[PDB]
């Protein structure tokens, strides 16, 4: 329907076929020095394992975990406001948006931003690019960009991964461990690994609907993120309960027409896990920081 | 009208019934992963257990 809530699950599951692709992901390996990222989780697992104190094993983790490090520090920049083109100073935002010229638009850019130096009387242009075949020379932006970015990549060194799209303007990335037999919050923007109630507690976040988005499905993650359930549910006033679940449900159904008997199977046993802890809301945390 | 009322319409448990009625064989399954995540919540499942077991069979749009 005309609600927004339900505007975007559609967009965003369109959307998230891009990663698939080995084309992109080809690309998006040409950026990416595996090789160390990869022998630096080993280096890694070897010592961990002299305390087995540590269960689990963590492997395709350590490389995880890997993965965000090098992205924030090597890879990707944050934009606050981009630097003077001519003087190479401070800049500050305009409201009103620069219309995208040709090229910003074939490479996804709807809102371009504005970013005036008064030094200069210069418009500098910060584009707002969905397109991440346009991020891996970018390299650059806000955590729509870095999150964006981050999924591509995941998916780049066959990780299975989720864009997890938060109605209140976050966006991160879902991390599959095969290892842990769970999904793993991953926030590359924010350097965080598996710390859900980061955005609630560390932030004071007033959360209502968080969805997710991969090449198999569509989850309504909302829960994983927050332990005060009530409130959430106070603010979930945009939609229908059963029209955003019937919409999903559909979504789902219709796009796993075309996956294996087994593998539809799999995702079943999986997803019993992520609906028990969305009813297992956690006790409310200092460091969601460091 | 017990412990586990608050759950019946929650959107999260609205799902998880849609997924049990549609499949059973992972009842035992789900009440073992309940046992790892949420040792309380399986505690009271195991007090009043008809009651959730109606609560997760009862059908839901
Ligand atoms: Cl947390
Ligand atoms: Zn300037
Ligand atoms: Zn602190």
């Amino acid at each position: 329907g005309d609600s927004t809530i339900l505007k975007v699950l559609q967009s965003n599951i369109q959307h998230v076929q891009l990663y698939e692709n080995p084309v992109l992901q080809e690309k998006a390996l040409t950026c990416i020095p595996v090789s160390e990222l990869k022998r630096k989780a080993q280096e890694k697992l070897f010592r961990a394992r002299k305390l087995d104190k540590g269960t689990n094993v963590s492997d395709e983790d350590f490389l995880l975990l890997e993965l965000l490090h090098w992205f924030k520090e090597e890879f990707f920049r944050w934009v606050n406001n981009i630097v003077c083109s001519k003087c190479g100073g401070e800049t500050r935002s305009r409201d009103e948006a620069l219309l995208p010229n040709d090229d910003e638009l074939k490479w996804g850019a709807k809102n371009v931003e504005n970013h005036y130096c008064d030094a200069c009387q210069l418009s500098n242009r910060f584009p707002r690019y969905n397109n991440p075949e346009k991020l891996l020379e970018t390299r650059c932006g806000r955590c729509g960009e870095w999150a964006n970015c981050f999924t591509l990549c995941c998916r780049a060194l066959g990780f299975e991964a989720r864009y997890v799209w938060d109605y209140t303007d976050h966006v991160w990335t879902e991390v599959y461990s095969p290892s842990q037999q769970r999904w793993l919050h991953c926030d590359a923007c924010e350097d965080v690994c598996d710390k859900p109630l980061l955005y609630e507690i560390g932030w004071g976040k007033k959360l209502s609907y968080i969805i997710a988005f991969s090449k198999d499905e569509v989850v309504d993650v909302t829960w994983r993120y927050s332990c005060k359930h009530d409130e959430v549910m106070s603010r979930r006033t945009k939609v229908k309960e059963e029209l955003l679940r019937e919409t999903i449900n559909g979504l789902n159904k219709q796009r796993q027409l075309s996956l294996s008997e087994s593998r539809r199977k799999e995702l079943l046993q999986r997803i019993i896990v992520e609906l028990v802890e969305f009813i297992s809301p956690k006790t409310p945390h200092h460091h969601h920081h460091h | 009208g017990h412990p586990l009322e608050f759950l019946r319409n929650q959107p999260q448990f609205q799902q998880m019934r849609q997924i049990i009625q549609q499949n059973p064989s992972l009842l035992p399954a789900l009440l073992q992963q309940i046992g790892r995540e949420n040792p309380q919540l399986l505690q009271q499942i195991s007090q009043h257990q008809e009651h959730f077991i109606q609560m997760l069979n009862e059908p839901v749009g």
